[PDB]
RNA sequence: GGAAACAGCGGAUGGGUAUCCCACCAUUCGACCCAUUGGGUGUAGUACUCUGGUACGAAACACGUACCUUUGUACGCCUGUUUCC
């Protein structure tokens, strides 16, 4: 009735050159009737194989599709620069339709660790109530990396929010932003903030720092 | 040539109705079979719905059968999906798809529209504050240092951030928009830049955000002291 | 030989019939096909149907067309059996 597509891996780290390649399992028998999709982060997809193995038009000879049985596989013989992104695969044997969960694919390079920068939260802000610390990781590699904030050297917890770009498109390194919310009557309680950063690329952890009202 | 503009996308309350169309243009999809497919933020595609050419049937998923309608106006060369009683879950951006001709591409979407976002919530339209992310008063460390804006407490997605009306874009980095416990998004843009010119340049970070109509320009500079 | 009518898968056994074969029945006993409270099984023939498919038409279903298959009807053909003439 329900047919399932499982892919895998669900993620892949690769370098330019490699041949890649992403599988698909269908829980039942779907014939041919198999597309592969490209889709980069914000954009719609855009079709690359259908009917399991047949290369549509446009479409570099670099990639193929094949099948065997229910196992359904889209290669890349050599990975380029270009072919970051997200690929699915979908059957359209019967209704409804079933996408696999899509494997993302990114690319590998050197390490890089990050620049590290605080920032004081605007007079402006402070007007309405809310006070907003914000600590930026720039340009480093790879994308794991770790956050703590200290207040007069005590340690925060579950006041802090995090978020990271998508691989760049030419250095393919992360950046990331830490926020540090607190009312503005905690954030005069105290005078030391400071943003400590624990990465691959760093010897030993660096710290950005102010004290509060520092003009 | 072959394109597909979708409209009509927005924020509904949970309960509530929705028409999303899908306008054609360099083909008539009174030839093809029409798709409609979405995508959860930061999940994968998820097909909704199709229908057929010349018979008019339709098809759907699971979850929404029942609930939504497809259909297509060969008059108007447009296609819709009206959904009705809307849940959260449903929150996502819809594509209409072009299924492509039988000898062309087998069954493959061959053709995809831009998207619509579609956000089901029983939170009310909020636009922005938006503050600046102030340049290092401090000394150069490495030559460089970095500024931005942060844009807080707006619902629903999306914003946009420019600088300097799009001028500048070399080295913007404009993260994603992160869901506060308040039910507010927040998000920051940060560039980097030479510390020597701070106060000598001018720094306009343009925020956008077409769900309130609102537009806001702040200047970046370092304070008093 | 000529009509006209009826019929057409394999045993075995039995009965009669033949009295050898052959026919002719009964009974069981099989085999194969099919759309399995059943029905079909000389025919590599035709044409309509119906069953299920293959393909194409801008076409996953529906619709149209072509082909294939199955069912069943006629029709033609072969083989018999009977009655005649």
């Amino acid at each position: 009735s329900d047919i399932q597509m499982t892919q895998s891996p669900s993620s892949l780290s690769a370098s330019v050159g490699d041949r890649v390649t992403i599988t698909c399992r269908a829980s039942q028998s779907v014939s041919s009737a198999v597309a592969w999709y490209q889709q980069k982060p914000g954009k719609a997809p855009k079709l690359l194989i259908y009917s399991a193995s047949s290369l549509y038009s446009g479409v570099p000879s670099r990639f193929s599709g094949s099948r065997s049985g229910t196992d359904f596989t889209l290669t890349i013989s050599s990975l380029q620069p270009e072919d970051f992104a997200t690929y699915y695969c979908q059957q359209s044997y019967s209704f409804p339709s079933t996408f696999g969960q899509g494997t993302k694919v990114e690319i590998k390079r050197t390490v890089a660790a990050p620049s590290v920068f605080i920032f004081p939260p605007s007079d402006e802000q402070l007007k309405s109530g809310t006070a907003s610390v914000v600590c930026l990781l720039n340009n480093f590699y790879p994308r794991e990396a770790k956050v703590q904030w200290k207040v007069d050297n005590a340690l925060q917890s579950g006041n802090s929010q995090e978020s990271v770009t998508e691989q760049d498109s030419k250095d393919s390194t992360y950046s990331l932003s830490s926020t540090l919310t607190l009312s503005k009557a905690d954030y005069e309680k105290h005078k030391v903030y400071a943003c400590e950063v624990t990465h691959q690329g760093l010897s030993s952890p660096v710290t950005k720092s102010f004290n509060r009202g520092e003009c | 040539e072959v394109q597909l503009v979708e409209s009509g996308g927005g924020l509904v309350q949970p309960g509530g109705s929705l028409r999303l169309s899908c306008a054609a243009s360099g083909f008539y999809i009174s030839y093809s079979s029409i798709h409609w497919v979405r995508q959860a933020p930061g999940k994968g595609l998820e097909w909704v719905a199709s229908i057929s050419p010349y018979s008019g049937s339709t098809y759907y998923a699971d979850s929404v059968k029942g609930r939504f309608t497809i259909s297509a106006d060969t008059s108007k060369n447009t296609a819709y999906l009206q959904m009705n009683s809307l849940r959260a879950e449903d929150t996502a951006v819809y594509y209409c798809a072009r299924q492509g001709y039988r000898r062309r591409s087998g069954r493959g979407f061959d053709y995809w529209g831009q998207g619509t976002l579609v956000t089901v919530s029983s939170a009310s339209t909020k636009g922005p504050s938006v503050f600046p992310l102030a340049p290092s008063s401090k000394s150069t460390s490495g030559g460089t240092a970095a500024l931005g804006c942060l844009v807080k407490d707006y619902f629903p997605e999306p914003v946009t951030v420019s600088w300097n009306s799009g001028a500048l874009t070399s080295g913007v980095h404009t993260f994603p928009a992160v869901l506060q416990s308040s039910g507010l998004y927040s998000l920051s843009s940060v560039v980097t830049v030479p510390s020597s010119s701070l106060g000598t340049q001018t720094y306009i970070c343009n925020v956008n955000h077409k769900p309130s109509n609102t537009k806001v320009d702040k200047k970046v500079e370092p304070k008093s002291c």
